[PDB]
């Protein structure tokens, strides 16, 4: 994240982290309950091995009140598509459950219909993650948070050099220097409404970070909730 | 006493009683509406049955008795920011 702030104690707490093999965080995720993690198709291809981390404020010290999960089903969006990152999302079942937590609490899932109306209408969502602070910086040991500015889909389309499908959304500022990064990839777009915030967006791609005339890119949620529902139907193993 | 509107009652620095449906100083605000308008009256979600507001929650709450307002089941309810 670019700009904006540090996540106070239980301001963020939906924030999940993909680790992968020397233990690094690679992307970002949401917690959806106790068992799904939401985040980004292109993310999967980022790592050998990976697990989940929830409840972590800062890496570069073990602050107690994290834990790791292991990832039992990867449930990638089958419609994923590599060249322009259309369907970019996926759900994680982990092996073990999350025990909820101060710092460690699901965000909701809007209903569909609501959601297009209440929340993708509201002035702005909220974006979070442990990625880069700065384009050429380096990443986060501190999980940030960012309120960005929704963006109209024509000046979405217009800014940008490549394909914005329905299946995307802009949303940030034209050249305040604020946005996500790498490293936030995956992880929650939430837009409040009554003090109650609903997964909106998912962390996707960007050209460049803050640059001037570019937004970030990011999974339209609304699109997939019926995908999420059924994914997140099948539960545990038979 | 005419200033209570759509046949609210008035009384006296008049007073005004309104009829179910109808609210503020002068009954002249209907209570009743749709979800484009205070979200229908719902703490989270609303949607429409035959010109009729239908509110509901999200997982890990249920619907108050009183069909509007959303009661958590637990410490954890999804989309708080943790207190505790
Ligand atoms: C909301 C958001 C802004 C944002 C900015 C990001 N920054 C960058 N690069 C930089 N400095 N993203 C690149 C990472 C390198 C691979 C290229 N890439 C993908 C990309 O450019 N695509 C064009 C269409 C489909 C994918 C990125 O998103 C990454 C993820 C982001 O998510
Ligand atoms: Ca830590
Ligand atoms: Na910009």
């Amino acid at each position: 994240i670019v700009g904006g702030q540090e996540c106070k104690d239980g301001e963020c707490p939906w924030q999940a982290l993909l680790i992968n093999e020397e233990n690094e965080g690679f992307c970002g995720g949401t917690i959806l309950s106790e068992f799904y993690i939401l985040t980004a198709a292109h993310c999967l291809y980022q790592a050998k091995r990976f697990k989940v981390r929830v409840g972590d404020r800062n890496t570069e010290q073990e602050e107690g009140g994290e834990a790791v999960h292991e990832v039992e089903v990867v449930i990638k969006h089958n419609r994923f598509t590599k060249e322009t990152y259309d369907f970019d999302i996926a759900v994680l079942r982990l092996k073990t459950p999350i025990t909820f937590r101060m710092n460690v609490a699901p965000a909701c899932l809007p209903e569909r219909d609501w959601a297009e109306s209440t929340l993708m209408t509201q002035k702005t969502g909220i974006v979070s993650g442990f990625g880069r602070t700065h384009e050429k910086g380096r990443q986060s040991t501190r999980l940030k948070m960012l309120e960005v500015p929704y963006v109209d889909r024509n000046s979405c389309k217009l800014s940008s050099s490549f394909i914005i499908t329905q299946n995307m959304f802009c949303a940030g500022y034209d050249t305040k220097q604020e946005d996500a990064c790498q490293g936030d990839s995956g992880g929650p777009h939430v837009t409040r409404f009554k003090d109650t915030y609903f997964v909106t967006g998912i962390v996707s791609w960007g050209e460049g970070c803050a640059r001037k005339g570019k937004y970030g890119i990011y999974t339209k949620v609304t699109a997939f909730l019926k995908w999420i529902d059924r994914s997140m139907k099948t539960r545990g193993l038979p | 006493c005419s200033p209570c509107q759509n046949q609210g009652k008035c009384k006296d620095e008049y007073t005004c009683t309104c009829l179910e449906g109808f609210e503020g100083k002068n009954c002249e605000l209907f209570t009743r509406k749709l979800c484009s308008l205070d979200n229908g009256d719902c703490d989270q979600f609303c949607h429409e049955e035959q010109n009729s507001v239908v509110c509901s929650c999200a997982r890990g709450y249920t619907l108050a008795d009183n069909g509007k307002a959303c009661i958590p089941t637990g410490p954890y309810p999804c989309g708080k920011q943790t207190l505790e």
